[PDB]
C-alpha cells in the first residue's frame, strides 16, 4: 500500500516563507520532497522550497526553475547522498489545474512515482486537510475522455526520535494521555462527522452550482451519492434483533468484573487502624 | 559582559535529525537571524554543511558551499544575517574541539555577534538539548575576571566536571551562556493541533470496529480465559498464613499474584470500555 | 441566626477530604523527587559487599571481599 | 453577630484548597512518566 | 445535638400495649391527644438549623406508633420532610427502621418490594431482652414473604432464631 | 450589605449622645468597614458626604474617620471644605489637625490641589509645605541618625573577603551600605579605601552611582551633586557610569516633579532619533525611568509621548526603562486609549524587556479599577507569550488588603497550578501577599503547599508572602517553614527564604527572637563558605542590610494601621524589587518602601518636634534597641 508520511518540518519550513514574502490568498508555494523509497511506500522527510509565482486571473501562468533549484539538492547530496527526489509538493488552495496538464516535467527529475502534496497557508482545519495526489491514467465514466488525473491517498505526520520529544518539550502544557482519551477522540469522531457535515453543506452548494449559469454535472460524484440510501435508516431494523445482543454482552462482562478489582483498596482502613496502634511513641 | 540565548522552534530541530537519530559522524551548519548583542540572541534560518570523510574540515568552512546557499536565500525569500555557527560532539567531558573555536575566531572579527551553539548528539537522548556556547569576550573584564550568564544565580549548569570548574581561568577561551527556547503563536497552537500525542490521526472515524468479525468472539475469550486464572491465583496467594510482614518478598512479589490481577481484570475492562457500546454513533 | 450556624457546619464536612488531597499530593512529591534522586545516587559505579571476620578498637572493621583479599575499612555513624 | 464576618475564613480555605490539588493530580500523573522515563 | 437521644421518650408507648396495669391514666385514652402533640413537639423543634441528627430518630418512633393507631396516610405526606442526609448508623438502628414498617406492604398489595425491606428485620435482631419478644415477629413476617415469591432455604434453619412451632403453620402453608 | 441611606441618617438621630471624640467610635464602626467589607463604590461616594457636614460644623470629634473618607474617593472637594470651616478660628493647630494625617490618607492628586489651589481660598501659606510631603521623611533623617546604634564589625567582617566582578562585592556590599546608611547621608564607607572603589565593573558602577540614591534620600541639592565628575562639565569613561545617577535620582527626592521635568526631557528628545553610541544610552537609560516624576500622580502627555520615540531606536537598555515611565503617566482609573497603544506595540519590537515592559505598564495605568480591568486581564492571559502575562494579579488586588475575596484568589489558582512557566507562576504570587495581610498566622497555610513539593520556582514563591504580612508582626509557625528552603542549593529558593529571614527578623532582639543567632550565620557564614553560589553571597549582605537599614529603625509595612489603606510608593516598589531575572540592578527600588516605627510630635505653629520626656517603655526586655 502507498502511504505518504510527511515530516512536520515541511509545514514549518514553508510557514516561514509564507510570512517573509507574505504569500497567501490564492498564491501557491511550490516545493520538492526528499527521501529514499524503492517500494510503493513513500517516506517524506526533508523538503526544499521552489521560488514559484503565479497569476490569480490566469491559471496558465507558471514559472519553475529546473537545474537552478536543484543546486540545493546538489548541496544536500554532499550532506546526505542516500535520499533523492521522490516527488514534489504544492499549495493549491483552490487547486489550480496547471498540475493536470504537464505530469512529465516533474516526473523527469523524479524517478519515483508522481506524487503531489498540499500545503496550504492556512491548514487550520481540525480534520485532515493535507491531501496527496498520484497522477496516473484512470478510466472515467463521465463520458468525455480518459486522461491523467489525481489519485487521492491518505497521509499523516512523521514522528522520529529527533522531533518526537522536541515538540513535546516545546509544548509541555496540555497532554492528558490516559484511559480518558476516549472522550477526546469520540468527540472528535463526532466533530469528524460534523466536519464532513460541513462538506455536505458544500454538496448542498453543488446543487446550487447546477442552479448556476452554465455549469456541467459530474457523473462520478453522482455514483457515490446514489448509494447513500441502499447502503447502511429503517433497512437495518431487521438485523437489530441479533445486533443489540452483542452490545449487551459487552456490558455483562464489564460490570461484573469492574466492581471486583476496586475492592482491593480495603487495606486503607486496615493501615489507618494500625497507625493508631503506632501512636504509643507519637 | 553578559548575554542570554533564545532559539526559535524552526531553528531548534534541523541537524538534530542527523545529530540525534541520524547516528554519529555529525555535521555542522550556519545559523541566521537578527538580534542585539549583550541582551538577547535570535536564530531563525539554519542550513547545514556538507559531510566529508574527516568530518569538519576546511572544505566545510569554505564559502564555495555557501556561495550557492546564499543565492537560495533571496529566491526562497528566507534571508538573514549570520548569528553564528553550530556543531556537535559525542559528549566529550572536557575540550570538545579546538578546531571549531578557530573557525569562530576567524569569523568573529567580521561579525562579533556570532554565537557558537554546540549540542551533544549522544546525551540528548533524554529529549533535552544540551546547552553549551563558545564566544569571544563581549565587553571585556574577561581578560582577567568576570562572571558570564546574566542573572549570575540562574540555575546550576550541571554538565560533568572539568569545564564546569574551568570557567574562571579559561574564561577568555570559554564564554558560558544559558540557552532558552521560544516559539511564536504560529509555532505554538498550530503545530500542537497536528501533533499532540503520537500523531494527529486525521479522519477520526477510522477505527478497528470495521475490522471486527471473528475478533468480537476473540475479545470475549480474552475477558474470560485469562481472567479465570486471575481469580484462582488471587485466593491462592492470600491463603498464606505466614504474613510476618518485615521484608520477605514484599518488594513486589504480590502484584502479579494479587494486585496486578486486579489490574489484569482492568486491562480487559479497558478494552471493553475502549469501544464500549453503541460506537456507531446512534443511527440504527 | 442560621447564617452563623450553617457556615460553621460546612467546615468539618469538607475537612477530611482536603487533608487526604495533601497526603496524595505529598505522596507524589516523594516519587518524582525519588526519580531525580536516582541521578545523583547512581553517579558512583556501585557498592561492595563482604564478610566481616573481626573488628578492631581503632573504629575500623575488617571486611573480607569475595573476589579480592581482606580489607580493613571504616564504619559509619549509624553502626 | 460580628463573628459572622469572620466565619468566612475557614469556610473559604477548604474550598480554595480542594480544586487546587484535584486538577494537579492529573498533571502530576502525566508529568510523572516524563521524568520517570528521563532517568 | 448529641445531648438528645431517641430513648428519652421511647419508654412511653411501651406501656400502652400492656392493657393490664397502666393503660394510660384511663381506659378512654384521652391523654394521648396531648401525647400526640408531645411526640410531634420535637418535630417543630427540628428545623433548618436545628436537629441535624436527632431529627432522623424523631419520625421513626412516631411512625412506629402508626401500626394499630394513628393515620398511616400521613406517611405519604411525610415524604416531603423525609429527605435528609443520614449522619451515622451505630448499633441497634438497623433493626429499628423497617421492622414495624414491614407491614406497609399489607395494604398496597405489593410483593417484590417486601424482599428488599424484610432484611431490616433480621439484621442485628437478637438482643438480651429482644431475643424472645422482638425476634419472633421478625421471622413471622419473613417466612410469609418467602412464600410469596421465592422459596424457603430450610425448614430447620429458622429454628435458631424463632420457635419452630410459631412458624409451624407457615410450613404447612408451603 | 443592605445599602440603605435612610437608616444611616435615621439611626444617627437615634443616638443623641454628643467626650465627643470617643462617641464617634460608634459612628466609626460602620464607616471603618466601608473599604474592607463594603466593595461598592456608591456606598462610599453618595453617603459619606452626609456625615461629612455633621462633624464639620462643631469642630470637636474623631478626625480619624474623616481621614479614611478622602482616601479612595480621589476627590478634593471634601478636603476643600475642611479648611473653610476651621478658618474661622484661625488656629494653625485646629485647621491643620486633619491635614497632618493626610500624608498617607489622600492620594497624590489631592495633595497637589491642596497646595496651589488653596492660595486664594484663604488657606495658611505656612501650611503648604506640610501637605507636599516634606514633614514625613525629614523627621526620620534624624531618627535614623542620632538614634542609630549598630556595630560596623558586622559589615566589617565582609569588608575584606574577596573582590567580586560583575556586581557582587561592588553591589551586595554597596547596596548593603546603601540601606545601612540610608537617611544618614554617610558616604564614608565607599571612600574608606581607594583600590576597591575603582576596580568596579561597568554595571557595578551603575549600582555604585545609584547606591547614593538611597543613603541621600530626603534631600534636594544633595541628590545629584554628591559626585562632581559624573555631572555635566566633566566626564569619566565611555561606558555605563552616569546611568545610575539618573536611575536612583527620583529615590532621593520627596516627590518633587519640577526638578526632573526639563532636565530629563531635553536628554530624551536629543537621543530620541537615533542612539548609536554607548554614552548615548548612559544618560537615556536613567532619564527614561526618572522622567515619571513629573508624571507621578498626574496625567502627563509629554512624558507619554517622549518615551514612545525611545522604543523606535531598537535598544533594550532604555527601552524597558521608558516602558516603566509610560505606565507611571496614569495613576488612577486610567484611560483605554493609552492601554490599546501599549498592546499594539507588543507585536512589533523583537526585544524581550520592551515586550514585557509594555505589559508591566498596563498594571500601572489602572489603579483601583479591579473587576472593571478584567477585560484587559483576559486579553493578557489569553496570549501564549510568557512576557504578556504580568498584571493578571497585581491589578486585581489593591483595596483587597486585609480581608479579601475568594473569587480573586480562585482565578489565580487554576492558572498557576496548571502552567509550570516562570512568568505565569510568579505573576500570581504578587496578589498572594496582598490577600494574606488579614492574618499573619494564616500566611503559611494557603501557600503552604508551595514548599511541600520539590522544584525551584514552586519553592521560590513560598516565602515571598512571609516577608510581607509576617515581616513586622512576626510568627512562631514560620520557623520550620523556612527550614527546608535553606538547605536547597538553588539560589532563588535560598534567596526566597533569606528575604523572609531578613524581613521577619526586622526589629528583633533577645527574648523576642531566640533563633536570631542561628539565622545570623545564614547572612554571614555563607560568605565564608566558598561552596555556595554568587546570589548566596550577594543576598548575604543584602538581606543583612535590610534589617539594620538606618540602624534597624525602619521596617516594611504596606498597610498602615491608621487609615487601613496602602501606600503609593511602598506597594509598587516591592513588586519590581524581587525580580532579579530580566533586570539585575532593581535592588534600589526598596528605598521607597521604608516605613519606620515611632511617634513624632508636631508643634502648633511651626510644626517641629518638641524636646520632652516620652512615656512608652523604660526596660530593655520588651521593646528596646536590638544589637549584638
Amino acid at each position: 500500500h502507498e502511504k505518504v508520511t510527511i515530516a512536520p518540518l515541511v509545514l514549518l519550513s514553508a510557514l516561514d516563507h509564507y510570512e517573509r514574502t507574505q504569500t497567501k490568498e490564492n498564491k501557491r508555494c511550490v516545493g520538492v520532497i526528499l527521501g529514499d523509497a524503492n517500494s510503493s511506500t513513500i517516506r517524506v522527510t526533508n523538503s526544499f522550497a521552489l521560488p514559484f509565482e503565479e497569476d490569480e486571473k490566469n491559471s496558465d501562468v507558471w514559472f519553475l526553475d529546473h537545474n537552478y533549484i536543484e543546486n540545493m539538492n546538489e548541496m544536500c547530496k554532499k550532506i546526505n547522498a542516500k535520499e533523492k527526489l521522490i516527488g514534489w509538493y504544492h499549495s493549491g488552495p483552490k487547486l489550480r489545474a496547471s498540475d493536470l496538464k504537464i505530469n512529465e516535467l516533474f516526473k523527469k527529475y523524479t524517478q519515483n512515482n508522481p506524487l503531489l502534496l498540499i500545503v496550504d497557508v492556512k491548514q487550520q482545519g481540525v480534520g485532515l486537510p493535507t491531501d496527496a495526489y498520484v497522477a496516473i491514467e484512470q478510466v472515467k465514466d463521465d463520458g468525455t475522455s480518459t486522461e491523467k488525473t489525481f489519485l487521492h491517498l491518505p497521509c499523516t505526520i512523521e514522528a522520529e526520535e529527533a522531533e518526537e520529544i522536541g515538540v513535546e518539550h516545546l509544548l509541555r502544557d496540555v497532554r492528558d494521555q490516559a484511559a480518558g482519551g476516549l472522550s477526546i477522540r469520540l468527540t472528535n469522531q463526532l466533530k469528524s462527522l460534523k466536519g464532513l457535515q460541513s462538506k455536505l453543506k458544500d454538496v448542498v452548494e453543488y446543487l446550487d452550482k447546477v442552479i448556476n449559469k452554465e455549469l456541467p454535472i459530474n457523473h462520478t460524484i453522482l455514483g457515490k451519492l446514489q448509494d447513500v440510501f441502499n447502503l447502511l435508516n429503517n433497512l437495518q431494523k431487521a438485523l437489530t434483533v441479533k445486533t443489540n445482543d452483542e452490545l449487551m454482552v459487552i456490558y455483562i462482562s464489564n460490570l461484573v468484573r469492574s466492581i471486583i478489582a476496586f475492592d482491593d483498596l480495603i487495606e486503607n482502613k486496615i493501615q489507618n487502624k494500625k497507625i493508631q496502634e503506632q501512636r504509643v511513641k507519637d | 559582559t553578559k548575554e542570554t540565548v533564545y532559539i526559535s522552534s524552526i531553528a531548534l530541530l534541523k541537524m538534530l535529525k542527523h545529530g540525534r537519530a541520524g547516528v554519529p559522524m555529525e555535521v555542522m551548519g550556519l545559523m541566521l537571524g537578527e538580534f542585539v548583542d549583550d541582551y538577547t540572541v535570535n536564530v531563525v534560518d539554519v542550513f547545514a554543511m556538507p559531510q566529508s570523510g574527516t568530518g569538519v574540515s576546511v572544505e566545510a568552512v569554505d564559502d564555495v558551499f555557501q556561495a550557492k546557499m546564499m543565492d537560495m536565500l533571496k529566491q526562497t525569500g528566507r534571508d538573514q544575517m549570520v548569528v553564528g555557527w553550530y556543531h556537535s560532539h559525542p559528549g566529550f567531558g572536557c575540550w570538545l574541539s579546538s578546531v571549531d573555536v578557530n573557525t569562530q575566531k576567524s569569523f568573529e572579527q567580521l561579525n562579533s555577534r556570532a554565537v557558537a551553539v554546540v549540542v551533544d548528539p549522544i546525551q540528548s537522548v533524554k529529549g533535552k538539548v544540551v546547552i553549551d556556547a563558545f564566544r569571544l569576550i563581549d565587553t571585556g573584564a574577561l581578560i582577567n575576571n568576570l562572571e558570564p550568564r546574566q542573572t549570575t544565580s540562574n540555575t546550576g549548569l550541571l554538565n560533568k566536571a572539568n569545564i564546569q570548574a574551568l570557567i574562571h581561568g579559561l574564561n577568555r577561551h570559554y564564554y558560558s551562556l544559558n540557552i532558552d527556547y521560544h516559539k511564536t503563536a504560529k509555532e505554538t497552537k498550530m503545530l500542537m493541533n497536528l501533533h499532540k500525542e503520537q500523531w494527529q490521526s486525521g479522519l477520526k472515524m477510522y477505527d478497528y470496529e470495521e475490522k471486527e468479525e471473528s475478533n468480537l468472539a476473540a475479545t470475549k475469550s480474552m475477558v474470560k480465559i485469562a481472567e479465570q486464572y486471575s481469580k484462582r491465583i488471587e485466593e491462592e496467594k492470600e491463603l498464606t498464613e505466614e504474613e510476618l510482614k518485615t521484608r520477605y518478598v514484599g518488594r513486589q512479589d504480590p502484584k502479579k499474584h494479587l494486585s496486578e490481577t486486579a489490574d489484569e481484570t482492568l486491562e480487559n475492562n479497558i478494552v471493553s470500555v475502549l469501544t464500549a457500546g453503541v460506537n456507531s454513533v446512534a443511527i440504527k | 441566626e442560621q447564617k452563623i450556624q450553617e457556615t460553621e457546619l460546612k467546615i468539618r464536612s469538607k475537612t477530611e477530604n482536603v487533608r487526604r488531597l495533601e497526603a496524595q499530593r505529598n505522596a507524589l512529591n516523594d516519587k518524582v523527587r525519588f526519580i531525580k534522586d536516582e541521578l545523583r545516587l547512581l553517579q558512583e559505579p556501585g557498592s561492595y559487599v563482604g564478610e566481616v571476620i573481626k573488628i578492631v578498637s581503632d573504629k575500623k572493621v575488617l571486611v573480607k571481599v569475595q573476589p579480592e583479599g581482606k580489607y580493613i575499612v571504616d564504619v559509619a555513624k549509624d553502626i | 453577630y460580628f463573628k459572622l464576618k469572620k466565619l468566612e475564613k475557614e469556610y473559604e480555605l477548604l474550598t480554595l484548597q480542594e480544586d487546587y490539588i484535584k486538577d494537579e493530580q492529573r498533571h502530576l500523573k502525566r508529568e510523572l512518566k516524563r521524568a520517570q522515563e528521563e532517568v | 445535638l448529641n445531648l438528645i437521644n431517641a430513648k428519652l421518650w421511647f419508654y412511653i408507648y411501651l406501656s400502652h400495649e400492656t392493657l393490664a396495669r397502666s393503660s394510660e391514666e384511663i381506659n378512654s385514652d384521652n391523654q394521648n391527644i396531648i401525647l400526640r402533640s408531645t411526640m410531634m413537639k420535637f418535630l417543630k423543634i427540628a428545623s433548618l438549623k436545628h436537629d441535624n441528627e436527632t431529627k432522623a430518630m424523631l419520625i421513626n418512633l412516631i411512625l412506629r406508633d402508626f401500626l394499630n393507631n394513628g393515620e398511616v396516610d400521613s406517611a405519604s405526606d411525610f415524604i416531603s420532610k423525609l429527605e435528609y442526609p443520614h449522619t451515622d448508623v451505630s448499633s441497634s438502628l438497623e433493626a429499628r427502621y423497617f421492622f414495624y414498617l414491614s407491614k406497609i406492604n399489607a395494604i398496597q398489595l405489593d410483593y417484590s418490594t417486601a424482599n428488599e425491606y424484610i432484611i431490616a428485620a433480621i439484621r442485628k435482631a437478637p438482643h438480651n431482652s429482644k431475643s424472645l419478644g422482638f425476634l419472633q415477629q421478625s421471622n413471622k413476617l419473613h417466612c410469609c414473604i418467602q412464600l410469596l415469591m421465592g422459596d424457603i432455604p430450610e425448614l430447620s434453619f429458622f429454628h435458631q432464631s424463632n420457635m419452630q412451632k410459631s412458624l409451624l403453620p407457615y410450613y404447612h402453608l408451603t | 450589605e443592605g445599602y440603605r441611606l435612610d437608616i444611616i441618617e435615621s439611626a444617627l438621630k437615634s443616638k443623641l449622645d454628643q467626650s465627643t471624640s470617643e462617641n464617634v467610635k460608634i459612628i466609626n464602626y460602620l464607616l471603618t468597614l466601608a473599604i474592607t467589607t463594603v466593595t461598592n463604590s456608591k456606598f462610599r461616594s453618595s453617603i459619606l458626604r452626609k456625615s461629612f457636614d455633621f462633624l464639620m460644623n462643631m469642630p470637636n470629634c474623631d478626625y480619624l474617620t474623616l481621614n479614611k473618607v478622602v482616601v479612595n474617593l480621589n476627590d478634593a472637594g471634601l478636603a476643600l471644605q475642611l479648611f473653610k470651616k476651621l478658618k474661622e478660628e484661625n488656629d494653625e493647630g485646629l485647621s491643620a489637625q486633619i491635614a497632618f494625617d493626610l500624608v498617607s490618607s489622600a492620594s497624590q492628586q489631592l495633595l497637589e490641589i491642596l497646595v496651589t489651589e488653596l492660595t486664594a481660598q484663604g488657606y495658611d501659606p505656612a501650611l503648604l509645605n506640610i501637605l507636599s510631603g516634606l514633614p514625613t521623611c525629614d523627621y526620620y533623617n534624624t531618627f535614623l541618625l542620632n538614634n542609630k546604634n549598630i556595630d560596623i564589625g558586622l559589615l566589617n567582617k565582609s569588608k575584606s573577603s574577596l573582590d567580586g566582578k560583575f556586581s557582587l562585592f561592588h553591589t551586595a556590599v554597596s547596596v548593603a551600605n546603601g540601606f545601612m546608611h540610608a537617611g544618614t547621608t554617610d558616604n564614608s564607607f565607599i571612600k574608606a579605601n581607594l583600590p576597591w572603589l575603582g576596580k568596579a565593573q561597568n554595571w557595578a558602577k551603575f549600582t555604585a552611582t545609584a547606591s547614593l540614591g538611597v543613603i541621600h534620600k530626603g534631600n534636594l541639592l544633595e541628590g545629584k551633586k554628591v559626585m562632581a565628575p559624573y555631572l555635566p562639565g566633566s566626564r569619566a569613561s565611555s561606558r555605563f557610569i552616569k546611568g545610575g545617577s539618573l536611575y536612583g535620582l527620583g529615590l532621593i527626592y520627596a516627590g518633587f516633579g519640577r526638578d526632573t521635568t526639563d532636565y530629563l526631557k531635553n536628554i530624551i528628545v536629543e537621543n530620541s532619533g537615533t542612539s548609536g553610541d554607548e554614552d548615548v544610552d548612559v544618560l537615556l537609560h536613567g532619564a527614561s525611568l526618572g522622567i515619571g516624576l513629573a508624571a507621578m500622580g498626574s496625567a502627563n502627555i509629554e512624558v507619554y509621548e517622549a518615551l514612545k520615540e525611545v522604543l523606535y531606536n531598537d535598544s533594550a537598555t532604555s527601552g524597558e526603562a521608558a516602558a516603566l515611565g509610560m505606565g507611571l503617566c496614569m495613576l488612577g482609573t486610567g484611560k483605554p486609549e493609552a492601554i490599546h497603544d501599549m498592546f499594539t506595540y507588543s507585536q512589533e519590537t523583537q526585544h524581550g524587556n520592551i515586550t514585557r515592559g509594555l505589559a508591566v505598564g498596563l498594571a500601572l495605568i489602572n489603579y483601583g479599577r479591579q473587576e472593571l480591568a478584567d477585560d484587559l486581564i483576559t486579553k493578557m492571559l489569553a496570549s501564549d507569550e510568557s512576557l504578556l502575562r504580568y498584571g493578571g494579579a497585581f491589578t486585581i488586588a489593591l483595596a483587597y488588603a486585609g480581608t479579601g475575596n475568594n473569587s480573586a484568589v480562585k482565578r489565580l489558582l487554576h492558572v498557576a497550578v496548571s502552567d509550570s512557566n516562570d512568568d505565569v507562576r510568579r505573576a500570581a504570587v504578587i496578589a498572594l501577599g496582598f490577600v494574606l495581610l488579614r492574618d499573619y498566622t494564616t500566611v503559611p497555610r494557603i501557600v503552604q503547599l508551595l514548599s511541600k513539593s520539590h522544584n525551584a520556582h514552586v519553592r521560590c514563591g513560598t516565602a515571598f508572602a512571609l516577608g510581607i504580612a509576617c515581616a513586622g508582626k512576626g510568627l512562631q509557625s514560620a520557623i520550620d517553614v523556612l527550614d527546608p528552603l535553606t538547605k536547597d542549593p538553588v539560589d532563588f529558593v535560598r534567596q526566597a527564604a533569606m528575604i523572609a529571614l531578613s524581613m521577619i527578623l526586622i526589629q528583633q532582639t533577645e527574648k523576642l527572637n531566640p533563633q536570631v543567632a542561628d539565622i545570623n550565620k545564614n547572612f554571614l557564614s555563607v560568605i565564608t563558605n566558598k561552596h555556595q553560589e554568587g546570589l548566596a553571597k550577594f543576598g548575604a549582605c543584602v538581606a543583612q542590610g535590610i534589617m539594620n537599614a538606618g540602624g534597624r529603625n525602619v521596617t516594611i509595612q504596606l498597610e498602615n494601621a491608621d487609615t487601613g489603606t496602602l501606600d503609593t510608593k511602598s506597594v509598587v516598589g516591592l513588586v519590581m524589587f524581587s525580580q532579579f531575572w530580566y533586570w539585575f540592578p532593581l535592588a534600589h527600588f526598596l528605598s521607597l518602601s521604608f516605613t519606620p516605627t515611632t511617634v513624632i510630635g508636631i508643634r502648633g505653629s511651626d510644626q517641629a518636634i518638641p524636646k520632652f520626656q516620652m512615656n512608652c517603655y523604660a526596660k530593655e526586655d520588651a521593646f528596646s534597641y536590638p544589637r549584638m
